[PDB]
This record gives structure tokens, C-alpha cells and sequence, in this order.
RNA sequence: UGCGAAAGCAGUUGAAGACAAGUGGCUUGUCGUUCGUUAAUGGCCU
């Protein structure tokens, strides 16, 4: 993953999420390492809400 | 009259100490309050009386203090905000200036009650 | 004639008085009960908005 | 007036909607 | 001169709390938004509004009650192939059944129990069910034609008034009462157990204070009953087995009002404290378990919330709620946290209550059953009339050179000759039967003594005696929508009026001879009409913000350039134009105004090129200067040549959700 | 020494102005009319001195739309001028036996 | 007020026992400690008084700018003679 | 930021690059970019 600005792996160490920086803005991605069950990505965006983009960079 | 020339003088170009004399001339408190409330822009009034109240902080005349505390409580939404390059150094000096009254009031009033203890006391043993 | 407007404002408008053992009741008119619907009851209108601002409710 | 002078130069130290019917003007 | 502007914020007309809103058609998210789809908003001091969603949410009809009465609900009524149908209850013991033409109760019908307390209609819209105080539940039978509506059965009585109804299918009803319990009862036809209750749900109850259940909802996609009562708690009951199966904590007071979407996916909540909540179940995951999420929430009104309801179609999904605020405000349904919204201006005067006359230099303004006078001088009040011999108010109409007001209902109407006897004036009913029998919709004065008059039932008279009046085409959305071939506006100076009807139809007339020469010529409903006599012109704006002029004894090149070199202001423009009047000391520029902007076009001049109901939908069928500076905006108009009547609104206790403190 | 302790633990923890913040006249009169009675005692005029300052220096408009609050001003003026010359005269008691040392 | 009267008359008259005894402060310790306390916030109401005065003469000097016209501004009104015309039921009666 | 005492005394506030918006440039603003300078109604357990 060649850009990564956070992290995260889940209790049972079963998968792991990230985020990428990649273009507008960031992307993040999740992917099981033990096996090849899952491995997603989305712009995170979508995941924000329409608010957030005319307010400050806390949000 | 005598404000309106003063007035006219210190609104025209120059002659700002002058304006000032000519203010301490007339120097009625309600004038002095019209004389504040007339204008609608100063010409740094704030920085000539800012450097005479830093060459004389201990002066007996009341007129340019008195004009400075009502140039402060009548126009003080605006002198923050007419200028913040020399007016900083300005106010800081002045701030400076004025803070060493604030620490030598106690030792006034302590000799003001020496003095009146002597004096009242010289005025008890009066020899019958 | 300040203190009695009102009486005698009521007392020429409202209808139903006794007369001994009855009472002479007007009957209303077709035309107000067919241009609109009838008065709420205000017993149950002051209960619902009574409730709604009820002190429980720290309204401000 | 030295405890005068101290006490207005201390006092300088410590110194540092609608209305119902309006009448106005806009642009021909 | 330049012009010097009086903003005057005399007139206090102040609207009332919305209380019921209902839409006419449901949702089927998979078909196109019908051209019949109104939505209806009752408020608290008994007038109806009717709008329509198409193009920014226009107000068709307004359908005003009088003194002393509100609307607690109202439900619509649309069997297929038959007209629609709307029923209210008040705070009485009547359901009140209007047809929409007239705007007037065509049937009172008194329901046999009590004081109602909430109203539903059956699935398929045969059956109607009240609530009444005293704990019945009485079915109305609905189909027997419009109109006709018969007692059908009392429902098995309890205790506890029951405070909302609704229905599961043709088969149930459900019913929250004020005793905190939730009761099902069987309104199906031919079995053992018909009308009898057959369940009885209780409520978590408040510790401290009585618990009433304050809506119910049936939610068909899963088999639940979701219930808000006065803790603020949202509970969701499997209907077969008639249990609970999760509650949420959710408000910190009572939920008045609760909705959902189509396919069940979210259930929106509302109440005395403010938010909207929003219930999801839109997972796989969700549905397949039958697990609503608390998914979101939203601080968007100001007072209350009285009113929720929401539609859902092709181009068109939208949530809308009301409350003790008076204002309407627009989410969308499955975008209701991330999307926008859009609170409505608290009035858009499409049916105004204020008008000036520039002699004297007065203006009139009436509220409900009042009329009130001031001058300009500064301004003084010099007369006003509270008539309370009168019970409702509607339009009114001074004469040029100020000397006979008329005031006019649906009922009757009454004419006051005025004369200025100085600080004050007097004032004289002067008797005219026909005026005290004849229902006046509009009144326009044609001269000091001769007036035009529009009836309800679609009558044009002229008095002080009848215009020729060809018909209309019936097609399916006037026999569906029963008020679209009626007689909207009419404009009138010296001896040459025009009316208009929603349709799209604008018909001039000549006082004289009293025929139509129809220029109908129009695609959708029309907002305004004004006559221009220079350039012998009639001058129309529709709901799409657009204007179009037309001459008279077909539309002028002026009017073929500007609608497409139309300003940005107009077409991103989102109240509409409701006054329209020319300038007074040129004869030939306009001046209007809607709710929240004034402007003025110029005559000649043309410029340079270079939460809606938006679908495919059809309509109801099947120098130039713009300012905003004025726009909580109730009506403007003119005095004389360099001056100008701006009158607008100014402003109540509400649950504080505080902002944070720093 | 209630009414003292939390005007100290606001002033210490949070904010005098969010404590201050959705004011008018009638809900400040209290305020003002016990910082009368305590601006003579010397164990609150601390307080009381930096939340009359803050009170004048967010509603400063609110003292000239009402008069009912702006007598209250000038009732605090004329107890702060008899405090402060209480506070003088005692540094000259100070003064007068220092000189006795 | 009224007892550092008596306070400054002690020290005056007896100007010689208390200079001749060894510990002053030691033995008259509760006047050191009221009037320090006294006179140690002094700068402090002097602050109050300039921020407070400051304002007071700032509105003062705001509304004597305009002190005559609130005397004569209220014009209000009532329910006049309008109401007696505009009752039209008592229109109809009287 | 430095020296200081808790007062104060001296110093300020550049550049590059990328991106976003508005009208390939131009303007404005940002930066989980570099170099230089002593410098979202969202509050606390039983």
C-alpha cells in the first residue's frame, strides 16, 4: 500500500483497514491478510457526509 | 469660537501641539466632549498625545490627560483599529509610561499618612 | 357605559332564556352549518396543548 | 496631586436592533 | 426623485401552527409522479392550504375556516377513476368532508360517539375510522359515492381516549391511546371477532407523569407497529404476536408524529423536543435479522414538530414536516442526513391580505374577521372594523378614490362606505341583499361604483350583472384535482378585466359586450395576471417562473425574446412571483414581487446570451432590477411617482437544545 | 461564602462569559444587586471586580437600552468610591505606623 | 469608618509607648493584618472603577446626546373610537 | 521567540510545491508538503 496515513487491525488480527491519499482526497481500504476473503476500497467521501465539506477541517 | 478654530487648525494639515495648546486654551469639559464627538476621522491625535503623555507623566496640567481619557471613552471602537503598525510600540510605550504611577500610589498614600500624623500631632502639642 | 359594554353586549347577543319552568332555546341557522365546520372543544384543545406544555418539559 | 496624577495614570494602565417603520432609498 | 422606500412593519398577520400534513396520492416509488398529487396542510386556526410540489411548491387553494376553529387531521381519499376526496376532523364531534371546487364543507357528517381525537383512512380507501375521547373507535363508510358518507360499526369501547389510529390493511386497525397501552382491534368484515379488540399493548410508562401513546404507524414490508409515546421512547411490536421486539430511548419528549418510506426502509420520528429522528433498516443484514438501527437525527425546526409525512416516487422523494413554528420545511427521504433541506417562507401571500390606495396615502389589511386602516404621514391607525357578525374573512377591495371598502367570504359579502371625519373615520354598512346573498371569491372594481364580482361556484357578475362564459374540456386531472377549471384570478381597470383558471387557461373579457375572445394558450398552473395598457397587453406568470405578455383587442417579441434571455435571478429563483403592478409615473414598466425579493423589468430592453418534483411528470394535465433586502415579505405596491409601500412581518416558548456554550 | 464558591468555581473552571452568556436585564439584576453587598466585604471584591468587569464588557449595549440596570451602575460606582477610599485611607493607617517602627 | 477614628488617635497621642516598645507588629499583629488586607486589593477597585466609570459616563454622554427626546416619544394609542364603529353587531344595535 | 522578577525589556509574520473553489491563465483559500527564521445539538456511570 504505497501511501498510508492510518491504520487499523481488527481484534483477532483476522483483516486490516487503512487509508491511502490517493486522487481528490484520501481512500481507505480494508483487506484480510490471512486469506484472500475481502479486500475493498472507497473513497471516503462517500463515507462524508455533504456538511462536512463547507465546514471546518476538524470535521 | 476658540474650539472652532482649533478645530479648523488641528482638521485642516498641521500645527498638532498647537491644536492641542489651542484646545487647553478654551478647555470646557462639554466642548472638550464636542471637540470628540464633531470629528470623523483623527489625524494620529492618539500618536502626539501618546508621545506628550510619555515625555510628562507627571504633569500639572489636567488638559491632555483629560482629553486622552475622553478620546479613550468616546472613540476607543476605533483607535484599535485605525492603525496597528507604530500605534502598537505606541500604546506600549505609553502602557510603560503610566504603569509606574500604579506601582508608587502605595508609598504616596503611605507618606500622605505620615504626613498627616506628623501634622496633626504638631498641631495637638500647641503649648496651651 | 365602560362597565356594562360587555353585559350588554352578551345579553343582547346570547339566546336561551328562561321563561318559569322552560326555557326558549333558538334554533341555529343553515347557513353557519353549512359554510363551517363547528367549534373545537376547547376542554380537550386546552388538554392536548395543556400537555405539550406541561412543566415537565423545561420549555423556554 | 502626586496621588492624583498616580491614580489617572494607574487608571490608564488598567485602560489598556429594529425599529417598526423605516424610510430609505435604493437604486432607480 | 430616486425612490424612497417606506418598509412598513405594521400589519401583524400571523399564520398558525401546521397541524396535519397529507398527501393525496401514496408513494409506488417505481411509477412516475402522478399530475394529481397535492399535498394538504391543515393548520391550527382551521384553513386548509393546498400545494403542489411541481416546480419549488406552489400554493393552488386555500380553504379557510373561521372563528373558533382548528383541524387536528385530515386525510385524503383517491379511489381510481373517482375524484379526491378530503376529510378533517376538528375539535369536534364532526368529520368534515370539502369538496375542493368551492372550498367549503360539502357534508358535516356528526359522528356518533364523542369528541374525535385522531382520524384514519382504510387500505383502498372504503372505510374511514375516528377516534373519539371517549374510547371508541367508529368506522365511517366512505364508499357510497363523494359525499355520502353512512355510520358503519362502533368498535369495542374501552376507557382511554384513543389519541391515533391506523390501519394494517383492509383488516386491523391500531390504535395509541392516552392511558400509555396500544390496542388492535379487528375491523375485518364477516369474521367471529369483528370489532372487538384483540390485543393490548403497555408501553415502558414515565415515572413521574401519565404516558400517552402518540402515534402508531403500521410498517407493511416487515409486520410491525411502530409506536412514539410522551417518554420520547420509539418502540417497534411484531403485529402477530403482538410484542415487542425493540425499543429506542430516542427524544427527551413526547414523539408527535411519525413516518416511513415505501419499502419500509426508514421510519422518521418527531415531537415536542424538536428533532427529527431517523430509524434505518436498509442493510441485507437489517432486513434479514429485522434490526432498525437509530441511524441519524436532525435539529431543523425551530418550535416543534406537529406534522410529519413523506412521498416517495420517480422523481420525487421527499420528507415533509410542520410544526408550532409555522414554517414547512423539505428533507429528502433517502438522503435525509447527508442531503439538504429547505425551510418554506412562514407565509407566501398567493391570496393576499393587504392592499393600498395611494389617495390618502392608506392602506387596509385584514386578518381573520378584522379589517384595520393606517395612513402614512410617519403612520397613524384612523379606522378598523371587527366585525363580529362575521365568523370568517376573505378578500377585499377598496375604491379608487378611497370611499367604499368590500369585504367578501365564500359566504357573503358586505360593503362600508368610509368618510374621513378627521384623527379617525366613520364608517357605514350600506344594505345590498344581493351582496348579503352571493359568495364572492374576488372583487375588483371596475369604476367608483361598478364592481366585478367572482363567485365560488364559478359566477362572474358585475354589480353597481352577468358575463358569457364558455366552458372547459374535462380531461382526467380535472375530474381527479376537482378545483383546476376554477376561475383563480382577475385583473381589472377601466371597462376590461381577465380571468385566469390553474389549468393554464387566461381568458380576457370585455365589460361590454360580455364575451370571452380566449387566449388560453398556457402549459401549467399560472402564478400571476396583470394588464399593461400600454401595449395593450395582458401579462401572465406561470409556476415555472417565466413571464409571458400577450396583446388584446399572440405573444409580443418582447415577450419571445425575454422568456429565454430571461435573468439568472429568475431562473434560479424559488418563491414565486405572487404580486404583480406597472410603475406609476411611467405607464409602460413593471414592478413585482414575491414572498422574499422585489423586482422590476424593463419594458424594451433585452439582455445578452453568453427537493423538487423533478421528473418527466407532466403538469396538472394528464434596466432591469432585482433586490432581496425586504425578504420576510407579506406585500409591496405603490403610492406615487418616487415612493414605495413595502410591507413586511416581524415576530414563543420551545424546548431548548442549547448550543454550545463557547 | 456559598454564593462566593461558585462564582470562584466558575471563574476557575470554566468561563464568567458562558456563565454570562444568554443574559438580558432582568436576569442580571441579580448578579448585580448581590455584587452591591459583596464589593464591601475584602474576601469577595476579587470576584466581584473581575464579573462586574466582564458583565460591562459583553453588555455594553444592554446599559444603554435599559435605565433599570444603568442606576444599578451607578449605585456600584458610588459603593466602589467609598471602597476605595477605604483602601486608601487604611494604606495610610499603614503609612502612619510604619512610620512608628 | 467610624473606629480607624479612634485607631488614628491612639497612634498619635501616644506616639512614644508604642515607638518604645520592642515588638510592634507582634504585639498590634491583627491591625498589620486587617489593614493589609485592607489596602492590598487597591489596585484592583482601582481597575473596576476606570473600567466601570468608563462606561457609565460613556452612556451617560450617549443619552444626554439625545436626553429631551424621550420625553415627549411615547405617542401611543388604545383601542380607540375605531373598536365603537367597528363593533358591527352593536353596529346593528346602537 | 530571547533575556527576565512575579513588572517589563529587544525581535517578528518569508519562500517553494501541490490541491480545492471561483471566473490553459488569473484571483482567493487550504495543506496527516518542503526549506528558511532565536520565532456535526456535540459534555462525565451505577
Amino acid at each position: 500500500w504505497h501511501n498510508v496515513i492510518l491504520s487499523n487491525i481488527s481484534s483477532n488480527g483476522k483483516l486490516l483497514a487503512h487509508m491511502c491519499k490517493d486522487v481528490e482526497h484520501k481512500s481507505i481500504s480494508v483487506v484480510s491478510l490471512f486469506d484472500d476473503s475481502v479486500n475493498l476500497s472507497f473513497p471516503l467521501g462517500s463515507i462524508l457526509s455533504s456538511q462536512t465539506q463547507s465546514l471546518s477541517y476538524n470535521t | 469660537n476658540i474650539l472652532s478654530s482649533h478645530l479648523e487648525a488641528n482638521s485642516t494639515e498641521i500645527l498638532d501641539d498647537l491644536m492641542s495648546g489651542s484646545w487647553t486654551e478654551p478647555e470646557i469639559k462639554k466642548f472638550i466632549l464636542t471637540k470628540i464627538n464633531t470629528v470623523d476621522h483623527l489625524s494620529k491625535i492618539f500618536l502626539t498625545i501618546s508621545k506628550s503623555i510619555t515625555q510628562n507623566p507627571w504633569n500639572e496640567e489636567n488638559l491632555l490627560p483629560l482629553w486622552l481619557k475622553w478620546l479613550l471613552t468616546l472613540k476607543s471602537g476605533e483607535l484599535n483599529s485605525i492603525k496597528d503598525k507604530h500605534t502598537k510600540k505606541n500604546c506600549k510605550h505609553l502602557k510603560s509610561a503610566l504603569r509606574s504611577s500604579e506601582e508608587i500610589l502605595p508609598v504616596l498614600l503611605g507618606i500622605q499618612g505620615r504626613l498627616e500624623m506628623l501634622r496633626r500631632q504638631a498641631k495637638l502639642r500647641e503649648d496651651l | 357605559i365602560k362597565t356594562k359594554k360587555r353585559k350588554t353586549l352578551k345579553n343582547l347577543r346570547k339566546d336561551s332564556v328562561k321563561r318559569g319552568k322552560f326555557r326558549v332555546q333558538l334554533l341555529s341557522t343553515t347557513q353557519d352549518s353549512k359554510t363551517l365546520p363547528p367549534k373545537k372543544e376547547s376542554s380537550i384543545i386546552r388538554s392536548k396543548d395543556r400537555w405539550l406544555n406541561r412543566k415537565a418539559l423545561n420549555k423556554g | 496631586k502626586q496621588v492624583e496624577i498616580a491614580e489617572r495614570n494607574t487608571e490608564l494602565w488598567n485602560l489598556i436592533a429594529l425599529p417598526t417603520y423605516t424610510m430609505e432609498y435604493l437604486d432607480i | 426623485e430616486r425612490m424612497i422606500v417606506h418598509r412598513c412593519r405594521f400589519v401583524d398577520f400571523t399564520p398558525a401552527t401546521i397541524t396535519s400534513l397529507a398527501f393525496s396520492h401514496k408513494s409506488n416509488i417505481n411509477k412516475l409522479t402522478p399530475s394529481d398529487l397535492r399535498l394538504a396542510i391543515g393548520r391550527s386556526n382551521g384553513n386548509i392550504e393546498i400545494w403542489n410540489p411541481r416546480n419549488n411548491w406552489f400554493q393552488e387553494m386555500v380553504i379557510e375556516g373561521g372563528k373558533d376553529r382548528s383541524i387536528e387531521g385530515l386525510c385524503w381519499s383517491n379511489v381510481n377513476g373517482e375524484s379526491l376526496r378530503l376529510f378533517s376532523i376538528g375539535g369536534s364531534t364532526v368529520v368534515t368532508e370539502w369538496d375542493l371546487a368551492t372550498g367549503l364543507p360539502l357534508r358535516n357528517y356528526d359522528c356518533n360517539s364523542g369528541v374525535i381525537w385522531s382520524i384514519s383512512i382504510n387500505d383502498s380507501q372504503d372505510k374511514l375510522s375516528v377516534g373519539c375521547d371517549n374510547g371508541t373507535v367508529v368506522l365511517i363508510d366512505i364508499s357510497g359515492g363523494p359525499g355520502v358518507l353512512e355510520h358503519d360499526t362502533i368498535l369495542m369501547r374501552q376507557e382511554a381516549r384513543v389519541l391515533t389510529l391506523a390501519w394494517k390493511k383492509d383488516d386491523f386497525v391500531i390504535g395509541g391511546c392516552s392511558d400509555g397501552r396500544i390496542r388492535i382491534w379487528s375491523a375485518q368484515k364477516n369474521d367471529e371477532n369483528m370489532g372487538r379488540l384483540l390485543h393490548t399493548m403497555k408501553v415502558d410508562k414515565a415515572k413521574k407523569e401519565s404516558t400517552l401513546v402518540w402515534s402508531v404507524i403500521y410498517l407493511p414490508r416487515t409486520d410491525q407497529i411502530a409506536s412514539g409515546d410522551s417518554t420520547g421512547s420509539i418502540k417497534f411490536w411484531d403485529f402477530q404476536f403482538a410484542t415487542l421486539n425493540q425499543s429506542f430511548k430516542a427524544h427527551d419528549a413526547d414523539v408527535l408524529c411519525l413516518t416511513t418510506d415505501t419499502d419500509n426502509n426508514y421510519v422518521f420520528s418527531a415531537g415536542v423536543d424538536r428533532k427529527i429522528f431517523q430509524f434505518s433498516q436498509n442493510t441485507n443484514k437489517s432486513q434479514k435479522n429485522n434490526r432498525w438501527v437509530n441511524s441519524s437525527n436532525r435539529l431543523l425546526h425551530g418550535n416543534d414538530i406537529r406534522a410529519i409525512c413523506a412521498y416517495q416516487s420517480k422523481g420525487a422523494d421527499f420528507l415533509v414536516s410542520g410544526g408550532v413554528e409555522k414554517t414547512l420545511v423539505i428533507n429528502s427521504l433517502t438522503s435525509f442526513s447527508n442531503g439538504n433541506y429547505r425551510k418554506m417562507p412562514t407565509v407566501e401571500p398567493y391570496s393576499k391580505n393587504v392592499l393600498v390606495n395611494k389617495e390618502q396615502r392608506l392602506v387596509v389589511s385584514w386578518s381573520e374577521s378584522t379589517v384595520k386602516i393606517w395612513t402614512m404621514g410617519n403612520y397613524k391607525l384612523v379606522c378598523k372594523l371587527t366585525l363580529k357578525d362575521d365568523q370568517n374573512i376573505s378578500t377585499c377591495s377598496l375604491s379608487p378614490d378611497g370611499q367604499v371598502l368590500v369585504v367578501g367570504r365564500p359566504s357573503t359579502t358586505k360593503v362600508f362606505h368610509l368618510q374621513p371625519v378627521g384623527n379617525k373615520l366613520k364608517v357605514t354598512k350600506l344594505d345590498n341583499d344581493l351582496l348579503l346573498r352571493t359568495s364572492t371569491k374576488l372583487v375588483k372594481f371596475i369604476d367608483n361604483s361598478k364592481i366585478v364580482i367572482c363567485s365560488c361556484e364559478d359566477d362572474v357578475f358585475i354589480v353597481d350583472q352577468e358575463v358569457e362564459l364558455l366552458e372547459v374540456t374535462s380531461t382526467k386531472s380535472s375530474i381527479k384535482v376537482p378545483y383546476i377549471n376554477r376561475i383563480n384570478h382577475l385583473e381589472v381597470d377601466q371597462n376590461i378585466a381577465v380571468i385566469s383558471r390553474g389549468c393554464g387557461v387566461v381568458d380576457i373579457l370585455d365589460l361590454k359586450a360580455r364575451i370571452s375572445k380566449p387566449l388560453a394558450r398556457l402549459n401549467n398552473f399560472i402564478t400571476a395576471v396583470h394588464i399593461n395598457t400600454s401595449r395593450k397587453s395582458v401579462v401572465v406568470i406561470t409556476a415555472d417562473n417565466k413571464i409571458y405578455e400577450f396583446n388584446m383587442n399572440v405573444l409580443t417579441q418582447w415577450s419571445k425574446n425575454n422568456t429565454d434571455n430571461l435573468p439568472k435571478e429568475w431562473k434560479t429563483l424559488k418563491e414565486n412571483c405572487v404580486g404583480i403592478f406597472s410603475d406609476i409615473e411611467n405607464s409602460s414598466r413593471l414592478w413585482f414581487w414575491g414572498a422574499t425579493w422585489i423586482s422590476r423589468i424593463d419594458f424594451d430592453v433585452d439582455f445578452p446570451i453568453n427537493l423538487t418534483i423533478t421528473d418527466e411528470s407532466n403538469f396538472m394535465n394528464d434596466h432591469f432590477f432585482f433586490t432581496d433586502k425586504y425578504k420576510p415579505l407579506l406585500f409591496v405596491d405603490l403610492i406615487s411617482s418616487n415612493e414605495l409601500a413595502i410591507i413586511e412581518r416581524n415576530p414563543q416558548k420551545a424546548f431548548i437544545q442549547p448550543k454550545l456554550v463557547f | 461564602e456559598l454564593t462566593l464558591t461558585v462564582l470562584q468555581e466558575l471563574r476557575k473552571r470554566g468561563k464568567v462569559r458562558v456563565a454570562l452568556y444568554g443574559r438580558d436585564e432582568s436576569t442580571l439584576e441579580p448578579l448585580l444587586n448581590w455584587c452591591l453587598k459583596g464589593i464591601e466585604d475584602v474576601r469577595s471584591a476579587s470576584i466581584v471586580a473581575d464579573w462586574v468587569a466582564v458583565v460591562l464588557e459583553l453588555y455594553g449595549n444592554t446599559l444603554e437600552s435599559s435605565p433599570v440596570l444603568q442606576e444599578l451602575m451607578i449605585d456600584l460606582k458610588t459603593k466602589v468610591r467609598h471602597e476605595i477610599h477605604k483602601s486608601k485611607e487604611a494604606q495610610r493607617i499603614e503609612g502612619m505606623l510604619q512610620l512608628l517602627t | 469608618g467610624p473606629l480607624n477614628v479612634w485607631v488614628k488617635w491612639c497612634l498619635i497621642i501616644h506616639g512614644g509607648y508604642l515607638v518604645s516598645i520592642p515588638n510592634l507588629m507582634s504585639t498590634l499583629s491583627s491591625l498589620h493584618s486587617t489593614l493589609k488586607r485592607r489596602s492590598d486589593l487597591l489596585p484592583r477597585l482601582l481597575a473596576l472603577d476606570a473600567r466601570l466609570d468608563c462606561t457609565i459616563n460613556k452612556f451617560k454622554t450617549l443619552n444626554y446626546e439625545a436626553g429631551d427626546i424621550h420625553s415627549s416619544e411615547p405617542v401611543v394609542e388604545e383601542d380607540e373610537d375605531d373598536v365603537e364603529y367597528n363593533e358591527e353587531l352593536d353596529d346593528a344595535g346602537l
